[PDB]
């Protein structure tokens, strides 16, 4: 039995879930994660796509004890966290940077992915496009020219160690050649698109093997 | 620009960001701060007038974009504006201005009394209003990409966002009930278009996003329209006529979050102050 | 949790502890202390405004849990508070909060204009109002494990409070006399569960502890309700607005305890002073 | 003598036994054989009146026992008779008659303008008529065993029927989806009892047999009411008014053991002569 | 996979189904038999309770096909067989006797039972009983005195063969002692009373057990 | 004739005037006591559950009538009283204590049960329970292991006097071990239970003994 969480206190989630029961993998269960209980049945976590200055704050309840018990299942039981779009901000050593909307702002990220990120620099939301990405992996998943849905995403300005591998890239005719959509760390995976709104589930069933292999460690 | 490429499919994603979230109405930079202060996955510009002024009938119009812009600056949160029902040209104007998402609002003084805007014609998402099911699906149809409920704008009374609730819900899962023969005649009966029923049908709920809006004033009532189904909540005057903004702003977020924890919602409920006064005048 | 067990058994046991009572008003601790000093059985929590305030026609909601936290401290005797009808979530959040017992209130603004809370849902006994039988096994079958009149709230008339206990009382001994073929008829006319009818029928009585409420203002006043047949009273205004509430409120409950001695209900009510002005505006 | 032991479960248990069965309207003898040998499960008997007597508006009542022991001695099938509306004596008689069914009808002039037969008084199971689900759920309350739609007895039109199908179908699919805080509300509005609600919501259909009777004249017209989920159909002047009464007895019988079979639909529909005449008179 | 059918031309069924259902064994498939296509796909079939001079008659269609399927499935395969009710008048070589009610007759039985049985001999519909019986069987089903729903039943006044088993009796304190009540003859079984209106699913199981049988036969 | 009255100014009586015609005693007649006329009517008193602090204020009328001769009752005439909940408080010598609640309050309490009792020190009124008790005490109505309805009841914190007997105890996996819910003291019976909510009738029977007693002596 592996149990893969997504956090729930807000963003786009019942398609992450919907996505993950896509893969049709009898072993895999999926549940909704807003508390501490909910983490603790977790093999692996997903922070999905929605506010930030949204996430962190749901997260910060009863004196940030989710946040607390984030940090600790990122850090030092060491269990696969994957952060799309919002998540991925709130994985960033560096996030870019909080003019205003700075509050226990230093904090405000859970870590695991050295890297410098930019909240979306995209325009507004009326402006966010779709890409087809190259991937760096031998994993069964990734195939043919796949697709994302890099919507007012967010902008990976600085990997900041050897060990982030850089797990996917695109090439765009607006924003330059090379810019980074896909990053690994350890047990951190995180992606500047959404997985969750196009058809295929390679990356949903990356992140199932990533939990699976660190089961069976 | 226009949607049904798949720039649509696209809408549609752009807007199950929004899903468990609390879009709030701001009047100028200082309540935009507090809205992203308290959690808010988006803000929604109103026009900034005095009580005297409230009491005349004054045309309501979308607001100047340069209050727009000045406001969208000083925050990095979703920024929506309204616009009037079936004038285009202010529409055309704010998609040239970039923002997030518009809202064809009933709020706002009519433009044309017989056609909504249509929608498709723009990249920019739209939210309408609605009251029932037919009326829902015939703003899907004119290319929305988004639904809330109408309430009861301004009263801080929840009553009728309930009833707008239960009516659309009941309609739906009757409509996914019905036989193939009699789904035709109902389609009828709503006056909305038997693709978007037979749609609905197959979905087993609403085709698009759907917010509870208008009359929300505690977190106990923004609670409530989240344990009835609904995707999220629009809060106005219940925040910033309540005696603490910041703080009603911020447990009715945590609440929206929260819905199904009693423990949660008595917690953020707790020494709130006093509710926007409101008014029971129908 | 949920009744329907035998902690139903349990609620019904609860709430006879109640007969004889007199459960009072109050909007602040001074309020509290006097009800307490004056012999009541509990004390109903209710919002803090102004004559000013009361002009308006705001929304009336569920009290700020604090402030029922703040008032119970203070007092031994059983607290109750309001919840909007239909409003399942006020309820939650004050059952989290341990209160004694909860009205589900036509005098604060509904929150749902069809559906009734689901009482049975919670271990914490409700009180509903009614005007007649059907209303009242109605709200009996919804959960709750007490009915009161619904009089008219606040007018200091008691004109009305006494037509709904002569009503209610002319349906149950009629009721009880019909034979068993035409009971289903009846049942049908008032809207009401044929199960809980036989119930009526077999007890010779209403199922549940049944108090006056709405326009009691004088000794006199409540005991009438009393040889009429209730369980007991809930007095508001009728003290508070009076020219001397602690004596007003000593002298009503001594009337309710004493309801068919003229002796003491006329000893009672030498020098009392002004009784609420009150309203004869239907 | 009376049910509500787990002799009900018995009347259930026995009615279940004519599932997918045709029962027959016979006035004589001769009738009862064509009846038998189309391959009826029962028959029920009528009085017999010549066509002079049919224009005039005689007090239509239960017939004669001697009548229907005559027609009973020479067939083997099920037996079945017609009692008036509240009339409990006439069924009193047919009960020590030891007859199969009783059928409490609305074709019979009415005894009783208020009152129903309280059938739970009697071991014989009763079949009564409704147009919706509230009427259909209160006869059950009152004990019928068995349902059938009122449809319009005798024009040979199948309009009603179909309509009386539909309406009491949707109802139940429906009532099947609403939250547990709704329930109640709908009870009231139907003016049926929660505890009947409750399980034809737990059982997905109605809880006891249903039949399609009124106004079924070809086969076409019984597989049609079988498709719509019907249990089974009466069958009355559609046969023996049609130009060759044992054709159209045994097709229909064919027809609704067969009414997915389209097949054999067409195959008993062939040289099928004229079928009764009929009125579309409203 | 073991298919059980249950002729549905008319009777009581969605019961026998349903208590066929009740049985909870993953290998069982209930089918409804109407014609002879759905009789092809059966491993066994019950014909249950119901009007007789009614399911004989239903069978009569296109010049008796299903009756001469049903004579060939019990008699010719030596398919398992289980008239209840109606069916086991139905299953009968002598049937008492038919008054008025012949027409084709003696061709109405599919046979299979080698007894003489006697239409509902008790009074009429509002004197149908229960009971409790004895079995005379090792199989495991059959326990503790089990109940029935003698309704309305039909009469074994003869048994006609020494290949004919007497499966159950009872004695009833008004139809004398040692009334048969169930009976087996080969890959016939037949029984008088209405097995799907008690709650226990005794003869299901074993008619089930006879079925599986018959397969590995 | 015996006459057991039932304070009724305000509580549960109807109950206890009709759990003790469940008795079925020719002898014993029940009557509701609400003034001194009444009281001097009674061989034995109940003073029964509800509120004290509104039962208490019932007797202050007429300048504390009712109570003085409560007072006299119990102390002077040494007649049977039995205070249940409400009542059980307003036997005791130490009521636990009245913060707000004061008022002539050192009079408060009729006396005669030399305990110290705390007002319902369980939760609020969703957390009643229900109980089985043991029992010191060789009268014929205390039989095999009795039932209670120990519902928001008060506690005896002190037994204050060797002259306090107790008489029935209990054991809860909440509050301890060895929990006090009956005493006898005199003329004085005090239970912290609801004797007429459960069907059977022990107490009633124990008190009428009591005051059949009382009579003889």
């Amino acid at each position: 039995e592996i149990t893969i969480g997504v956090l729930s206190l807000q963003g786009d989630f019942e398609p992450h879930i919907n996505h993950f029961i896509k893969l049709q993998i009898p072993s895999l269960n999926i549940i909704q994660v807003r508390n501490v209980h909910d983490l603790g049945l977790c093999d692996g976590l997903v922070i999905p796509g929605g506010e930030s200055t949204t996430v962190r704050r749901c997260c910060a309840y009863e004196n940030d004890t989710l946040y607390n018990a984030l940090v600790h299942f990122i850090h030092v039981l060491k269990k696969p966290i994957w952060g799309t779009c919002a998540g991925c901000i709130l994985l960033s050593k560096n996030v870019e940077n909080i003019k205003l909307y700075s509050n226990f702002g230093n904090k405000f990220s859970f870590g695991g992915l050295d890297i410098t990120i930019c909240r979306n620099f995209y325009g507004s939301q009326n402006d966010s496009f779709i890409c087809s990405l190259n991937i760096i992996s031998d994993s069964s998943a990734f195939k043919k020219d796949l697709t994302a849905a890099c919507i007012r995403a967010p902008y990976i300005r600085e990997i900041l160690s050897d060990e982030v591998k850089v797990l996917a890239t695109f090439s765009h005719e607006s924003y330059g050649p090379n810019i980074i959509a896909a990053v690994e760390q350890n047990n951190c995976l995180g992606t500047v698109f959404n997985p969750e709104l196009l058809p295929h589930t390679a990356f949903q069933q990356y992140f199932y093997e990533k939990v699976k292999n660190y089961k069976y460690s | 620009d226009y949607a049904d490429n798949d720039s649509i499919l696209l809408k549609h994603g752009w807007c199950e960001m929004l899903k468990g979230g609390v879009i709030m109405d701001v009047k100028n930079v200082e309540q935009a701060k507090i809205a992203e202060k308290a959690g808010a996955i988006g803000v929604m510009i109103l026009e900034n007038i005095p009580s005297e002024l409230r009491n005349t009938d004054g045309v309501a119009r979308s607001v100047d974009p340069l209050k727009i812009e000045e406001i969208r600056k000083c925050i990095s949160i979703n920024v929506l504006a309204k616009v009037r029902i079936g004038h285009f040209v202010e529409a055309q104007i704010l998609e040239e201005l970039k923002v997030d998402m518009l809202d064809e609002s009933e709020v706002l003084t009519m433009a044309d009394e017989y056609n909504h805007i249509n929608k498709h014609k723009f990249k920019t998402p739209f939210v309408c209003g609605c009251t029932n099911l037919g009326e829902a699906l015939r703003r899907i149809s004119e290319g929305a990409s988004m639904i809330r409920t109408k309430g009861e704008a301004g009263t801080g009374n929840i009553i009728e966002a309930i009833k707008h609730i239960r009516t659309v819900n009941n309609e739906i899962k009757y409509l996914c009930s019905l036989d193939e023969s009699e789904v035709y005649n109902f389609a009828k009966k709503l006056r909305a278009p038997i693709d978007l029923i037979l749609l609905t049908r197959k979905l087993k709920r609403l085709p698009v996003v759907n917010f509870a809006a208008g009359g929300i004033a505690t977190p106990a009532d923004a609670a409530m329209c989240m344990q009835l189904g609904m995707d999220g909540v629009f809060v106005g005057s219940g925040i910033f006529e309540s005696e603490n903004p910041q703080k009603m702003a911020s447990s009715i977020v945590m609440a929206v979050s929260n819905f199904n924890n009693p423990k949660i919602l008595l917690n953020v409920s707790l020494g709130l102050g006093k509710a926007m006064h409101g008014n029971t005048a129908a």
